[PDB]
This record gives structure tokens, sequence and C-alpha cells, in this order.
């Protein structure tokens, strides 16, 4: 058939996905994020 | 038949200034 | 001129520990 | 002792025509701190199997 030969050679066409610019997402951390070489702590004298 | 959604578009109604008061950064 | 026991098979094999390893800042 | 607790484990599901399933319980630990492996059937009230 035909019509079975269209489908079976066409019928296998994966999705796509459409995100706009702008959205909101999040990054979940997924390791430590270690920051003990490339900043320091220090007091702001009062005054 | 069906694409992609556009975006939203804003408003253009309330048309307003920015700046109400000078910036600090132009040192003024 | 010149010189010269271990069962537990399913439930253990999806409680194997994922381990990521940390980051350090640059 | 009385409240003493048991740990065990199933896996693999159910196959059709089964309605019980095998659970092994693993360990038990009385309540003043005595610890026992005892990998042994858990059956149902009446002493049959899963």
């Amino acid at each position: 058939s035909a019509a079975a030969e269209a489908l079976r050679n066409s019928i296998n066409i994966p999705p796509t996905l459409y995100k706009n610019q702008g959205e909101r997402v999040n990054i979940l951390v997924a390791r430590d994020l270690d920051f003990s070489d490339v900043y320091s702590l220090e007091s702001i004298p009062t005054k | 038949c069906a694409s992609a959604p556009k975006p939203k578009q804003p408003s253009d109604f309330n048309r307003e200034p920015v700046n109400k008061t000078v910036p600090v950064e132009i040192q003024r | 001129l010149t010189a010269g026991g271990g069962g537990g098979g399913e439930l253990a094999e999806k409680l194997q520990p994922m381990r990521l390893s940390g980051s350090s800042a640059g | 002792d009385r409240g003493s607790k048991v740990v065990g484990f199933y896996q693999g599901g159910l196959r059709q025509g089964q309605a019980r399933i095998f659970v092994q319980w693993s360990r038990i630990e009385t309540p003043s701190g005595v610890v026992i492996n005892l990998d042994s059937p858990g059956t149902g009230p009446l002493g049959e199997a899963g």
C-alpha cells in the first residue's frame, strides 16, 4: 500500500522544542563549588 | 498550521520617563 | 682534520552512589 | 525484645498469576543495641511464603 509506505517512511520525525528568550531557569548545583582561592574577607574599619 | 508562539509584546499605552531622578553615576 | 553477601541485585544496583567531584574557582 | 526493628527488602516485582512478593528480612536491632543478621524469608501471618 502506498499510504502505508509513506507512513512507514515518514512516521518517525522527532519533535522540536522552542523556548523563548528571556525566560527564567534554574541551575541545580551538582557538586561542591569551592571559592577559597579567589576571595578573602576583611573587616571594614568603623568610620 | 501551528507555529511557535512569540514572546509577550509590551503595551505602548503607559509610556513614561525612565529617569525620575538623575543617576548618581553621572556624578549629578 | 676533525676529531672523532552481594545479593539484592536490582535494589543494590539502584543504590550505587553517584559521587560528583567538586570544583574550585579560578 | 518487643519493639525491635527489622529491616528487609524486595525486588523483581510480580509475574502474572502471582499475588505474593518475596520479602527477605535482613537485620534486626534490639531496643538495647543488639544486632543480628537474620537473612530469613518473610511470610504472612500464618506462615505462607511472601
